RNA sequence: GUACCGUGAGGGAAAGGUGAAAAGAACCCCGGGAGGGGAGUGAAAUAGAGCCUGAAACCGUGGGCUUACAAGCAGUCACGGCCCCGCAAGGGGUUGUGGCGUGCCUAUUGAAGCAUGAGCCGGCGACUCACGGUCGUGGGCGAGCUUAAGCCGUUGAGGC
RNA sequence: AGUGAGGGCGCGAGCGAUAACGUCCGCGUCCGAGCGCGGGAACAACCGAGACCGCCAGCUAAGGCCCCCAAGUCUGGGCU
RNA sequence: CAGGCGGUAGGGGAGCGUUCCCGAUGCCGAUGAAGGCCGACCCGCGAGGGCGGCUGGAGGUAAGGGAAGUGCGAAUGCCG
């Protein structure tokens, strides 16, 4: 916001030479190489993206921490309903779970658990799978995954 | 005249050194023969107003 | 009795019972090692040429250790050259047991 | 994200003023005069560690000489006789002997004498 | 094993007769004594030299035309203040100085050297007043 | 046991007061009163007020007896300076510092 | 967009923080007041309003060592003395004498330089980012590799 | 990448006055960047020698060995 | 085992520390966070990192990675 005036003459002042007080050398002056808005995004090879997504499910397969279910029985919408069902699938919540399913109601039920991460099938991504101990998927969602890759 | 000027800041040592003589002397004092109050010698006592036995001025 | 011995490329006058710090040896602490004698003084006076044949000083290694840190610093002017090195010289502590010879 | 100077520059500065304790006037109070002084100090040490060695050899030599001339011969030939007679006792020890063990030094004198003529 | 360092020690007074000795070659030794470097426990940062008493200094000897030609100077701080004195004249007036001066310039400069210089006791003529310390007559 | 008094933000320059304070340090309360009575300085006034305020605190607050009081400790510390503009020739302006002091007196008993 | 500066157009600051709660210190004491000393409040007043933390330059008070025949980039190596911490041996502080000793930066063929810059301290202070190139490199696919805008989805999900 | 002000000394030439801490080339060297260490009183470039760090150990170099100041007031033989 | 390790411009390599992000709905924290002040202690070649005493009073941020307004002593610098 400062003026452009040379605050005092170039010579014979006995002071040091200066220009505007917007010079980065002044307090309150401008910034030399400060940040300006930016796009940190870039276009990672589609083949890579897929290949790692398959590769993520693989890591979880080998560990054994992948479980396919054809449907979640008791869950009509409420969290306690999921907690009931989860108990039976042996999801005692001693480890983190990515829950991938198209079922609107089921994601609603598991959602507020602090050990569960909800996801649509279209939303499968390799970050979310890695940062969770367990993978659990609809057969109806497994279909989507198998389809993505290939 | 071409404006003489200190070539170097004076050191704390050298500053205080100069002031080795700046110290004050305690007032010299004597007791009044009359009221025995302290006072400077050769002056008329401010406490009782006496000097040389006589009452000089009234306190 | 005293002995002039030689270890770690330096020479020292010892008596039995002398605590001596010397250049680092291989002995396990508690091991006893023999040191070459260059001269025997006191009652006898035996003078090595350079080493006294039969003699030896039996010493026991108390332990090893690093000396205090000598901070070695270098600085050349008008040339932007500085270096800091932290030297801790290793050693060996010996108790002088006896003087054979 | 802005990474302001913060604590760092003080910590560097305090670190060095710590070293410069004892120094005279600003050399112990000003960081910039502390540093400068320290530069010197470091170099004096390095060079003086080397000198310390020479200095003691000189001291020892001066003493061994004094002790020598009591027996009527200079350090010059004493060392020589001590060499040609295969003695390896160094000067740090020669000098300690010259003082603490006269009778032994005195012997080493006779040996040196013997083995040069 | 550290170098021996002597504890404070009784001095050793000594007597020199300067008659006939060569000025320079005498003082070279008086300095040696003064400094202490004949004692095998010698130590450079302490005064442990001898006390030297010298007599008949007025009868020191010099080679060459040094009597007339050697010239002792000293400044005065004032302009034209340089005084120059031939040896002849100094011997004539303060013969003690000649040796005094010769030895001084052979002692270390600084505090210790100035202290060692005080242990020199030079007199012209055969008599010295330090009968009290009974100085051991030296020969060289 | 000791009794303290502090006059602070006193509008006088420390070097000047400190000159007076040095007169009474270590002195008895009676010499001190006498000394300040006749010390030809402006600071005498202020040091005196503190010295008297201490003596009061000594007896009225701390059970100490007036006949045994002495100036055990005393000092002057620089307070924040009133800065002031002094115009000089040719347009120049200077800053005058009108300085201030924190005068502290500490009295003890002693029975010798 | 104020104070202030400027005829004017115009220029253009500095200044945030007691405490959970004002419970913001009645009353006594010294004092003309200011300010303090008791008291009282609070977990804390070394949170007392000039109020969180409270570094450094700078200024004092007290103590240890030291200094008035020694001349010095202020240090360093050694020895010795005193004071202190230590069972011991060891160490901290200080410095008497001895040894050695031409600040830092920059600019330079060359600087202790009588060439430059710096009173001192604290904080701000200089090789970035975008797009396009050229090499190297970690990977993906390979006679192929790859999408752009945009559309769908999400609302730190990706796909098309 | 940086460099494209070099400098001193020895030697060979030009210029100069068979002047210059002069100037310009050529061969070498060192300083530059080794103002780190020993010597030459002091002294970039002369003599010695290329400093990773430690040692209260040893040998040498140049230069030295009467005192300041480490080592011969060494030994023959001359001269001044 | 053998050899190398002076160094300005400059090239290369390996690290230390600052702010922020993931790790985190976690773990440390009034039995005391950050910051401050000491230290003759420990680790590190060093930049540093710990431990102990005092202060302070509400925050902090692991291993492993990511991103930069990232390190000051000099600009007759700027502000105080
Ligand atoms: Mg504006
Ligand atoms: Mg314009
Ligand atoms: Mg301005
Ligand atoms: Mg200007
Ligand atoms: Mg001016
Ligand atoms: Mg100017
Ligand atoms: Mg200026
Ligand atoms: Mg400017
Ligand atoms: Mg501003
Ligand atoms: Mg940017
Ligand atoms: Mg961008
Ligand atoms: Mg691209
Ligand atoms: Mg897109
Ligand atoms: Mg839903
Ligand atoms: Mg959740
Ligand atoms: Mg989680
Ligand atoms: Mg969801
Ligand atoms: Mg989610
Ligand atoms: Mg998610
Ligand atoms: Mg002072
Ligand atoms: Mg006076
Ligand atoms: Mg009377
Ligand atoms: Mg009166
Ligand atoms: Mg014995
Ligand atoms: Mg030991
Ligand atoms: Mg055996
Ligand atoms: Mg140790
Ligand atoms: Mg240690
Ligand atoms: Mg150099
Ligand atoms: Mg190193
Ligand atoms: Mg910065
Ligand atoms: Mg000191
Ligand atoms: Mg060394
Ligand atoms: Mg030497
Ligand atoms: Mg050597
Ligand atoms: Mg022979
Ligand atoms: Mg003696
Ligand atoms: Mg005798
Ligand atoms: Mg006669
Ligand atoms: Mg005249
Ligand atoms: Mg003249
Ligand atoms: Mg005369
Ligand atoms: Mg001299
Ligand atoms: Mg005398
Ligand atoms: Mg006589
Ligand atoms: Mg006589
Ligand atoms: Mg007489
Ligand atoms: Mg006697
Ligand atoms: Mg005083
Ligand atoms: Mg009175
Ligand atoms: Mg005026
Ligand atoms: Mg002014
Ligand atoms: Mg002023
Ligand atoms: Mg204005
Ligand atoms: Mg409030
Ligand atoms: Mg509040
Ligand atoms: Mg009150
Ligand atoms: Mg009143
Ligand atoms: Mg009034
Ligand atoms: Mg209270
Ligand atoms: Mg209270
Ligand atoms: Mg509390
Ligand atoms: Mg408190
Ligand atoms: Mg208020
Ligand atoms: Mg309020
Ligand atoms: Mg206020
Ligand atoms: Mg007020
Ligand atoms: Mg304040
Ligand atoms: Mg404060
Ligand atoms: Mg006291
Ligand atoms: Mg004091
Ligand atoms: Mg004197
Ligand atoms: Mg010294
Ligand atoms: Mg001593
Ligand atoms: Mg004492
Ligand atoms: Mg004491
Ligand atoms: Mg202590
Ligand atoms: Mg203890
Ligand atoms: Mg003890
Ligand atoms: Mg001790
Ligand atoms: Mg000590
Ligand atoms: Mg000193
Ligand atoms: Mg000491
Ligand atoms: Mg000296
Ligand atoms: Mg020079
Ligand atoms: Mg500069
Ligand atoms: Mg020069
Ligand atoms: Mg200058
Ligand atoms: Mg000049
Ligand atoms: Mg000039
Ligand atoms: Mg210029
Ligand atoms: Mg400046
Ligand atoms: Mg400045
Ligand atoms: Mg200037
Ligand atoms: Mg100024
Ligand atoms: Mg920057
Ligand atoms: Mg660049
Ligand atoms: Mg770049
Ligand atoms: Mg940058
Ligand atoms: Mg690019
Ligand atoms: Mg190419
Ligand atoms: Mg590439
Ligand atoms: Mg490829
Ligand atoms: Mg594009
Ligand atoms: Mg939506
Ligand atoms: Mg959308
Ligand atoms: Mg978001
Ligand atoms: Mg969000
Ligand atoms: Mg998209
Ligand atoms: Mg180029
Ligand atoms: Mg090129
Ligand atoms: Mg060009
Ligand atoms: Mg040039
Ligand atoms: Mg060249
Ligand atoms: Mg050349
Ligand atoms: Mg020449
Ligand atoms: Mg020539
Ligand atoms: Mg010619
Ligand atoms: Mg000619
Ligand atoms: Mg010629
Ligand atoms: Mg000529
Ligand atoms: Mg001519
Ligand atoms: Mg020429
Ligand atoms: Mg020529
Ligand atoms: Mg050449
Ligand atoms: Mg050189
Ligand atoms: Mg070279
Ligand atoms: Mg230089
Ligand atoms: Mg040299
Ligand atoms: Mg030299
Ligand atoms: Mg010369
Ligand atoms: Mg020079
Ligand atoms: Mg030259
Ligand atoms: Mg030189
Ligand atoms: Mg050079
Ligand atoms: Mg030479
Ligand atoms: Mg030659
Ligand atoms: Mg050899
Ligand atoms: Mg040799
Ligand atoms: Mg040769
Ligand atoms: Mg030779
Ligand atoms: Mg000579
Ligand atoms: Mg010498
Ligand atoms: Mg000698
Ligand atoms: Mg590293
Ligand atoms: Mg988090
Ligand atoms: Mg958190
Ligand atoms: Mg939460
Ligand atoms: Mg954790
Ligand atoms: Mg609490
Ligand atoms: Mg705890
Ligand atoms: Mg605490
Ligand atoms: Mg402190
Ligand atoms: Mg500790
Ligand atoms: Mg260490
Ligand atoms: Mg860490
Ligand atoms: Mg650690
Ligand atoms: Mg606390
Ligand atoms: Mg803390
Ligand atoms: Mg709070
Ligand atoms: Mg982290
Ligand atoms: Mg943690
Ligand atoms: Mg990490
Ligand atoms: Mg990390
Ligand atoms: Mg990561
Ligand atoms: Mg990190
Ligand atoms: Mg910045
Ligand atoms: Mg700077
Ligand atoms: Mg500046
Ligand atoms: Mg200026
Ligand atoms: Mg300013
Ligand atoms: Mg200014
Ligand atoms: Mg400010
Ligand atoms: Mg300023
Ligand atoms: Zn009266």
């Amino acid at each position: 916001a400062y003026s452009g005036r040379k605050i005092w003459p170039q010579k014979h002042t006995g002071r040091a030479r200066h220009g505007d007080i917007g010079a980065p050398i002044f307090v309150g002056g401008g910034v030399v190489f400060g940040p300006k808005p930016r796009d940190y995004s870039y276009t990672l090879p589609k083949k890579v993206r897929k290949k790692g997504l398959a590769m993520a499910v693989a890591d979880r397969a080998r560990e054994g921490k992948l479980l396919l279910v054809e449907a979640f029985a008791g869950v009509n919408g409420k969290t306690k309903e999921f907690l009931a069902w989860a108990k039976e699938a042996g999801l005692d919540g001693s480890e983190s779970v990515l829950l991938v399913t198209g079922n609107e109601l089921v994601r609603r039920a598991a959602r507020n658990l602090p050990w569960v991460v909800t996801l649509a099938p279209e939303g499968l991504n390799v970050y979310d799978i890695v940062r969770t101990e367990r993978l659990v998927m609809d057969l109806d969602a497994w279909e989507v995954f198998q389809n993505r890759i290939g | 005249a071409k404006h003489p000027v200190p070539k170097k800041k004076t050191s704390k040592a050298r500053r205080d050194a100069r002031r080795s003589h700046h110290a004050l002397t305690p007032p010299i004092l004597v007791p009044c023969p009359e009221c025995k109050a302290m006072k400077p010698p050769h002056t008329v006592c401010p406490e009782c107003g006496y000097y040389a036995g006589r009452k000089v001025l009234e306190v | 009795m005293f002995a002039i011995v030689k270890t770690g490329g330096k020479q020292y006058r010892v008596e039995p019972g002398l605590k001596l710090r010397v250049e680092k040896l291989d002995a396990e602490p508690g091991a006893t090692v023999e040191l070459p004698v260059l001269l025997l003084g006191g009652e006898k006076t035996v003078v090595g040429t350079p080493v006294v044949e039969g003699a030896s000083v039996v010493a026991e290694v108390l332990g090893h250790g690093r000396g205090k840190k000598i901070l070695v610093s270098k600085f050349k002017a008008k040339v932007q050259y500085r270096r800091k090195k932290g030297h801790r010289q290793p050693y060996t502590e010996l108790l002088i047991k006896e003087i054979r010879g | 994200p802005r990474a302001k100077t913060g604590v760092v520059r003080r910590r560097k500065h305090k670190k060095i003023l710590k070293l410069a304790k004892g120094y005279w006037g600003l050399r112990s109070k000003s960081f910039r005069k502390a540093r400068e002084t320290l530069f010197a100090a470091g170099n004096y040490a390095y060079a003086h560690r080397k000198r310390r060695k020479r200095d003691f050899r000189r001291l020892w030599i001066v003493r061994i000489n004094a002790a020598c001339r009591q027996h009527g011969l200079n350090y010059s030939t004493f060392i020589h006789g001590l060499k040609k007679a295969g003695i390896e006792v160094d000067r740090k020890n020669l000098a300690d002997l010259a003082v603490r063990e006269p009778q032994v030094f005195a012997e080493l004198v006779e040996r040196a004498k013997a083995a040069q003529g | 094993m550290k170098t021996y360092v002597p504890k404070q020690v009784e001095p050793r007074w000594v007597l020199i007769d300067a008659e006939g000795k060569t000025l320079g070659r005498l003082a070279t030794k008086i300095a040696t004594l003064l400094r202490g470097k004949h004692r095998p426990d010698w130590t450079p940062n302490v005064a442990m030299g001898d006390f030297v008493v010298v007599v008949n200094a007025d009868k020191i000897r010099v080679t060459g035309k040094k009597l007339e030609q050697k010239i002792y100077t000293r400044y005065s701080g004032y302009p034209g203040g340089l005084k120059k004195i031939p040896l002849e004249k100094m011997l004539a007036t303060h013969p003690e100085r000649v040796l005094e001066h010769a030895v001084k310039g052979m002692l270390p400069k600084g505090p210790l050297g100035r202290r060692l210089f005080k242990r020199l006791k030079v007199y012209a003529g055969p008599d010295h007043p330090h009968q009290a310390q009974r100085p051991e007559k030296l020969e060289v | 046991m000791e009794a303290k008094a502090i006059a602070r933000y006193v509008r006088i320059s420390p070097r000047k007061v400190r000159l007076v304070v040095d007169l009474i340090r270590g002195k008895s309360l009676e010499e001190a009163r006498n000394i300040l009575r006749y010390t030809n300085k402006r600071g005498a006034y202020f040091v005196a007020k503190v010295l008297e305020s201490a003596a009061a605190n000594a007896v009225n607050n701390h059970d100490m007896l007036e006949d045994r009081l002495y100036v055990k400790a005393a000092y002057v510390d620089e307070g924040p300076a009133l800065k002031r503009v002094l115009p000089r020739a040719r347009g120049r302006a200077d800053i005058i510092k009108k300085r201030t002091s924190h005068i502290t007196v500490i009295l003890g008993e002693k029975h010798g």
